[PDB]
């Protein structure tokens, strides 16, 4: 027979499951909606572990219960209470004997320890991927430190002792290959000559590779709190959303700056070879599975000022026009191929965000908070589900590191890149599309001539890489 | 076969924008959504009575990425330009995501309809006479449109269709 | 993209999350946090094919010896995890086999037996012990170090090979 439960009016956890509290999608069961009671009571369910919900119940529960209320509600969940002896115990009592307590004995076994055990595993996970909410509450941080330094009890004390030590180093807060990194390569300019670093000067194996790490490390830094709840499109962005504007605020950067160096080389000659190495640069990002960088390259392209330059475009060669129709192919159609190389490649690799940004945002739009059943408001949890697969697919992929040497110099010149220097927005758009028009006017106005600016050898060093001993 | 129309959705981010095309798309009797679903944004629809398909680009939460709006834009056939009638801002924005589509197309004369979504029940700051004024001085229509209740959302995107059609 | 869901099993302490965040991470942790249960995402490309491979992380500590049924079930295949200079986790190893067989109700389940903490020098399980273990289950028997990455990618990509073959 199944164990015996608490009664419903001593344990709130113990209530049967009906459609007026839980409905169950269409091999454990997989919860549409239901009441934050029984979300609470399957997050720490007795028959089974659940890692993936642990993970998106924390990663969205926000939006339907606050932090110090899930705290209360686990700790509820935590406290059970232990049944009372049966008749066979009694009647063994009452002849001086031990009792069996076999019924005791199971409840214990197979309900009270999982149920405390997962409980701490929230608390665990919580603690250790989910620490803000304590950053941002320094009495919530203070109860869940007093709650599992009360548990008593030998069952959970290593665990109550380890998570007790989890969250004292969480509150004062290195890497392995299979191989070395290749060696950092060199063109024009030379190390330690930050003065001479330039696009045509710095190597475009190392450009790409440098801005790799950069973007890289810049796409690791977003956490699911920056996501969750459409927060990098509200009043206070800047406040929730600092990694993700900051990682985009670079790509917009770098795409603005492969525009000016385009336009402002009014020489025809010297243009052609400015794009040339652009795509060359290019040609390393998709070797390196740096997708943002593909698409930095790709959008400056077909920016109004690049895209209308046909007398530069036309003295492409053709093996670098189909390297660069390929990438442009990536997004067509809603992005259809970008897709399917993200999920094909063999990580390291810097996924281009914007999608999931979008995707994340109309689902938080597109569904509804609540399902109304039998007169009862049921948590949308399906909705949730939703939001933490897209969060959970950003998070696979920012496990892997690049096995790339820094340059701390080169680092530093592309994290210094300021393309649009004092101007505004427009003000520069502006500027970059009357440079546009000056160097290829729009016909029937005659092509004119213009001077080299670049005093030093403009022919490629390319992109396979060299190895000396 | 049809004819395909590629129609894109521009306008300022935070306020809203993507509950018209969630709108239009969806099982419009059924609230829910899956964006990552091949063909979310898709729809075979019959205008004055002949069938076409619609393709929607609506890139809702990629303003930041200011420097991709030429791309996306330069796909596009026919423009939705849509504020949000609680925010100015929104409103105030409009002209330069025109002059801009203007740019990336090529043409003073691109299909484009103004949208002015109601999007929650904070107080409208923009009336409808501004922006009708708007609209007129730009040569284009001008719908307005509830994120909540449908209304309006059809009439913006067949008015654009017919601005195409008839242009 | 096929996707492979992964189980490491084994005595308490042995590495088993070591093991897996060196392979996710490639970081070594020198902590020692006892599990109740972690997942995590692998995307990987084995043998020219993409794949996903789904890593469950399981307890060791004895007080969580009656949870186990309920994560074999779900699994695909196993790691089962010793540690070289702790025999008595080495004598563990059956007791896990036995009851993944059990609960799959299957003589057949793909397996890899993994020898860990190979970068230390006092060994007290000889590789010719575990080897012969292995033989008798009829899976390959793989040392490794979550600390230096020693064999720890032939360890989980041998796995998944097995569950392919399966
Ligand atoms: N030298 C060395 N130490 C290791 C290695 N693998 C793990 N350790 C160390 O052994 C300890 C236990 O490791 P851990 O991964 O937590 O083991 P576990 O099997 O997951 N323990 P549990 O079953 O309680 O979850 C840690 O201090 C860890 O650094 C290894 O390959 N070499
Ligand atoms: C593959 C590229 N296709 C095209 N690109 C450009 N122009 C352009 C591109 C790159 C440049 F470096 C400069 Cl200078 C100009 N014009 C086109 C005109 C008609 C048809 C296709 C065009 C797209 C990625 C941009
Ligand atoms: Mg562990
Ligand atoms: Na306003």
């Amino acid at each position: 027979g199944q164990m015996r439960l608490p009664s419903a009016d001593v344990y709130r956890f113990a209530e049967p499951d009906s459609e007026e509290n839980i409905i169950f999608e269409e091999g454990i069961p997989i919860i549409k909606a239901g009441t934050v009671i029984k979300l609470i009571e399957r997050l720490t369910y007795h028959m089974y572990a659940d890692p993936n919900f642990v993970r998106t119940f924390l990663t969205t529960y926000r939006s339907f219960c606050k932090p110090q209320e899930l705290l209360s509600l686990i700790i509820e969940r935590f406290e059970i209470p232990e049944p009372e002896p049966t008749e066979a115990d009694r009647i063994a009592i009452e002849n001086g004997d031990q009792p069996l307590s076999a019924e005791l004995k199971r409840f214990r076994k197979e309900y009270i320890q999982p149920v405390q055990l997962r409980v701490l595993n929230v608390c665990r996970h919580w603690v250790e991927h989910h620490f803000y909410d304590f950053e941002r509450d320094a009495y919530l941080l203070q109860r869940m430190e007093e709650f599992i330094g009360t548990v008593r009890g030998k069952a959970m004390k290593k665990w109550v002792e380890s998570i007790t030590k989890i969250i004292q180093r969480k509150k004062i807060a290195n890497i392995t290959f299979q191989s070395s990194p290749p060696t950092v390569e060199w063109h024009i300019s030379r190390p330690g000559h930050i003065e001479t670093f330039d696009l045509l000067t710095l190597h475009p194996i190392e450009i790409a590779r440098q801005l790799t790490l950069l973007e890289s490390d810049l796409y690791r830094a977003v956490q699911p709190s920056e996501l969750v709840g459409s927060v990098w499109t509200k009043e206070d962005k800047e406040i929730n959303s600092p990694n993700l504007l900051k990682m985009i605020r670079h790509t917009t950067n770098l795409t603005l700056w492969f525009e000016k160096c385009i336009v402002e080389t009014e020489n025809l000659e010297e243009r052609v070879a400015v794009v040339s190495r652009i795509i060359e640069i290019l040609q390393v990002f998709q070797e390196l599975n740096n997708f943002n960088g593909v698409l930095e390259v790709v959008s400056a392209m077909n920016s109004s000022p690049v895209y209308r330059l046909d007398h530069t475009f036309e003295q492409i060669p053709s093996r670098q026009k189909k390297i660069l129709e390929e990438a442009h192919e990536l997004s067509e159609d809603h992005y259809k191929k970008y897709l399917a190389k993200l999920r094909s490649i063999n990580p390291p690799c810097v996924p281009f965000f914007g999608i999931y940004l979008t995707n994340i945002l109309k689902t938080e739009e597109g569904n509804p908070e609540v399902l109304k059943r039998h007169g009862k408001e049921l948590i949308n949890f399906s909705k949730r589900r939703k939001v933490a697969e897209i969060t959970g697919e950003i998070q696979q992929y920012q496990n892997q590191p690049y096995c790339l040497r820094v340059e701390s110099d080169i680092k530093r010149f592309f994290e210094n890149l300021n393309p649009m220097g004092n101007s505004m927005e427009k003000e520069f758009t502006d500027y970059l599309f009357n440079k546009s028009l000056e160097i290829e006017p729009r016909n029937p106005k005659p092509l004119p001539r213009f001077p080299k600016k670049y005093s030093y050898p403009l022919k490629s060093p390319g992109v396979r890489p060299s190895n000396p001993r | 076969g049809m004819t395909e129309y590629k129609l894109v959705v521009v306008g300022a981010g935070g306020v809203g924008k993507s509950a018209l095309t969630i709108q239009l798309i969806q099982n419009h009797f059924v609230d829910e959504y899956d964006p990552t679903i091949e063909d979310s944004y898709r729809k075979q629809v019959v205008i004055d009575g002949e069938t076409c398909l619609l393709d929607i680009l609506d890139t809702a939460g990629q303003e930041e990425y200011s420097a991709m709006r030429d791309q996306y834009m330069r796909t596009g056939e026919g423009f939705l330009c849509v504020f949000a009638i609680n925010n100015t801002k929104s409103f105030e924005d409009i002209h330069q995501y025109r002059e801009q589509i203007k740019r990336v197309k090529d043409s003073d004369d691109v299909p484009m309809v103004l949208v002015g979504n109601k999007c929650d029940l904070a107080a409208r700051t923009v009336e409808s006479r501004q922006a009708q004024d708007l609209a007129r001085s730009y040569g284009i229509p001008y719908i307005e449109t509830s994120a909540k209740t449908r209304q309006g959302v059809e009439d913006a995107f067949y008015t654009l269709v017919r601005e195409i059609r008839q242009h």
